[PDB]
């Protein structure tokens, strides 16, 4: 296990390259400006709940 | 129609950050 | 500015081109869950939440971002606790 | 060449599909016929059109009422979306915020889109017209 993990990391460590240049990216600042979307503060639990009966 | 040229917009804004480049 | 809970609460509790277009990114809402699940030595935690107009879909809008000594130190503190309640004491909880 | 429905000398009716947990096979060859077909000799030939390949499936109140009960629960020059929020500053009136927002919850559903950025005075033109 130590030896394959190694293996990854040495494979990681290897196909890393610079990424490329591009314009900053913001999804929702973009559906912040929507009048679709409203923003509030809610628990974790709660909005773990919501998420998962909207995904059902 | 509206909603659907909202979401077309968001969708062209989203393929504006590397649109001049991939075209 | 933002909005109290009773009122989505009320959108995600009583409950289609508008409604179509948000269930697209379903995957994206569920890394932004994920990737905010609360620290062991946490209660609770408030996170602001985007949602829809009929609530088709709820976001999650922020980055962990925490200072990484105090990150190491407080997972090394978690380690120390764990192994003590080890030492000391097991039931796995029943699955789903 | 390929044989017929007609040379099977035998075939009979599909009278129950399962008992007991295990499944019948229905004593007729018009399965293995929509699956593939048989040679001259009584070989099998098996379609191979699978492209997805399923990996699961292998192995199994009207508009009117709505609008006097928003401008009875709007004061003038003001938004639906702030009422929203001052009815919620526990908040102060649980039961006046919920008829609000249920109210603006029955003209969204009514294909009116966009209520949260209204004001009292639009909805009052609204109603009047």
């Amino acid at each position: 296990s130590y030896q394959k993990l190694l293996k990854y990391y040495v494979l990681n460590a290897l196909k890393h390259r610079p990424p490329k240049a591009q314009k900053k990216r913001y999804l929702f600042r973009s559906f912040k400006a929507t009048k679709f979307f409203q923003s509030t503060k809610l628990d974790w639990v709660e909005v773990g709940l919501q998420v998962c009966r909207q995904g059902y | 129609e509206e909603a659907d040229a909202i979401y077309a917009a968001l969708d062209k804004r989203m393929d504006e950050r590397r649109k001049e480049r991939r075209e | 500015e933002d909005m109290p809970p009773e009122h989505v609460r009320k959108i995600i509790r009583d409950h289609k081109r508008v409604y179509l277009g948000a269930l697209k990114y379903m995957p994206h809402a569920v890394l932004k869950l994920l990737e905010n699940m609360p620290m062991p030595w946490e209660q609770i935690r408030d996170v602001p939440v985007l949602y829809h107009i009929t609530g088709a879909i709820s976001f999650v809008n922020e980055i962990p971002w925490v200072i990484e000594p105090v990150y190491i130190s407080q997972w090394g503190s978690m380690w120390i606790m764990m192994r003590r309640e080890k030492r000391d004491r097991f039931k796995r909880m029943r699955f789903p | 060449d390929i044989l017929a429905s007609e040379d099977v000398e035998g075939q009979e009716a599909a009278t129950l599909p399962s008992e007991g947990g295990v499944r019948i096979t229905p004593f007729n060859l018009q399965e293995e016929m929509e699956e593939g077909h048989f040679d001259a000799d009584g070989n099998y030939f098996l379609n191979r059109d699978a492209q997805i390949r399923d990996s699961w499936l292998d192995n199994i109140m009207s508009a009117q009422a709505l609008l006097e009960g928003l401008l009875e629960l709007l004061l003038p020059r003001e938004t639906v979306a702030g009422a929203l929020r001052r009815l919620g500053a526990q908040p102060s009136s649980p039961q006046r915020l919920d008829r609000l927002s249920g109210l603006a919850d029955q003209m969204v559903a009514r294909g009116n889109l966009g209520v949260y950025q209204e004001t009292r005075e639009r909805l009052a033109m609204r109603l009047k017209g």
